């Protein structure tokens, strides 16, 4: 089912920081941090990647339960932030459910973690 | 180099600012 995911785009991300790409993810985990701004550990089939972050305007996605763990989306817009000690952080501005956690039903692959 | 805690946490939050 890897190739259902875009095998390295975590690591064009990290390495390029280009946003032109449209990158199909599986989502592992979600998370509020604290009004709540989630935070994703997100797959590519290869690597995953934890400094994801939603725009709060997707947050209907999460609260309906349509962006949840083990679903698969593809990203339409994102932004990339990077700090000042070296990481990036990736703000997911737009993207689309392609396949719900229900459908896919389980962790794709074995991805690690990026470096 | 991210990590579930309070610091890793914050900065990701200030981020989106």
């Amino acid at each position: 089912m890897v190739g259902q995911l875009s095998e390295g785009a975590i690591a064009a991300i990290m390495q390029k920081g280009d946003t032109n790409i449209k990158p199909i993810l599986q989502v592992i985990n979600i998370r509020p941090i604290t009004p709540p701004r989630y935070r994703l550990l997100m797959s590519d089939g290869l690597n995953t990647l934890s400094s994801f972050m939603l725009a709060t305007q997707l947050n209907p996605l999460v609260e309906e339960e349509q962006l949840s763990s083990n679903c698969v989306c593809q990203i339409h817009r994102f932004i990339v932030n990077t700090l000042k000690d070296g990481r990036r952080v990736v703000i997911l501005m737009e993207l689309e459910v392609l396949k719900s956690a229900e459908a896919v039903g389980v962790k794709i692959g074995n991805p690690v973690p990026y470096n | 180099t991210w990590e579930a805690d309070d610091v890793d946490d914050d900065l990701l939050y200030q981020a989106c600012d």
